[PDB]
């Protein structure tokens, strides 16, 4: 309802779009991270 | 008969359909890819790791395929554009 936290509150609102491209492509990474080093430092792993 | 013959055709030659078949099976070779090098491996490799090595020598055979089948005409040259594309 405020003059100036409202306009702030659909601008974060706005930049939610850009926000969840950048987590694609956060996680693309990450998980090429994660993925490969888990791999290497864990070779003998049950399925779990 | 004819008809339903005719669009299942028209729709498995189509480019956007032929992009999201290879993408939905990119997205399923590289789950499998991740399976196999989570889990430990024994001597001989298990059927994932099978069907990720097929995935990986029939892509270099569509690979090489892309090379022959180019726009030049010599060997060289075949290969010199499709290095142009670093993908
Ligand atoms: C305790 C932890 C789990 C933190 C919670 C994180 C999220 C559940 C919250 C934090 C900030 C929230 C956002 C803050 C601001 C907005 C704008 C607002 O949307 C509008 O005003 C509509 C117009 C527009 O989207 O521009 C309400 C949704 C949204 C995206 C909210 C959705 C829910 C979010 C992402
Ligand atoms: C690319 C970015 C923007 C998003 C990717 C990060 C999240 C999807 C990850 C990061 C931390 C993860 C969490 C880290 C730890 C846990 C606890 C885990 O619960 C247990 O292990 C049970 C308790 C125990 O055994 O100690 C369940 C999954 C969860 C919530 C994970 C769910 C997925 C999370 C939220
Ligand atoms: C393109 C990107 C987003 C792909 C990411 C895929 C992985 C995060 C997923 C896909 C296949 C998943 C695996 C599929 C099967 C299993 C077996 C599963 O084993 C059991 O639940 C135990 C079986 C039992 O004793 O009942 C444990 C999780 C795991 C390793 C999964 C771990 C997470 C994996 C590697
Ligand atoms: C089209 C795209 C979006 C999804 C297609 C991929 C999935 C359907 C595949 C990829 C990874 C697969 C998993 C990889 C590994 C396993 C472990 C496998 O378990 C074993 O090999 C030991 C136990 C048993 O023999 O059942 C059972 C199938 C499962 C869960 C697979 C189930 C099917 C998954 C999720
Ligand atoms: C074409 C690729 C790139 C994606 C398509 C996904 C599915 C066609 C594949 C992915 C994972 C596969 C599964 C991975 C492992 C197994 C366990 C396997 O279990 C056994 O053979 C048990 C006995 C034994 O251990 O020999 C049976 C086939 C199954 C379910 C596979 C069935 C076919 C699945 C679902
Ligand atoms: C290996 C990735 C891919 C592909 C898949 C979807 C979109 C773009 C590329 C393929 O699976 N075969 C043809 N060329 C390729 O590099």
């Amino acid at each position: 309802v405020n003059k100036y936290l409202g306009p702030y509150v659909m601008m974060i609102g706005k930049m939610m779009i850009d926000m969840m491209y950048f987590v694609i492509i956060m996680l693309v990474v990450l998980m090429s991270f994660g993925v490969a080093r888990q791999a290497i430092l864990f070779p003998n792993e049950e399925p779990s | 008969l004819i008809p339903l013959g005719r669009k299942i055709y028209e729709f498995y030659n189509a480019p956007i359909v032929k992009f999201w078949f290879y993408t939905l099976a990119y997205i399923g070779y590289l789950m499998l890819f991740n399976y196999i090098v989570l889990v430990k491996m024994e001597r001989w490799p298990s059927t994932q790791e099978w069907i990720v090595i097929s995935y990986i020598f029939t892509l270099g055979i569509e690979k090489m395929r892309e090379i022959l089948m180019s726009e030049p005409g010599k060997l060289l040259q075949k290969v010199k554009v499709w290095l142009q594309e670093y993908w």
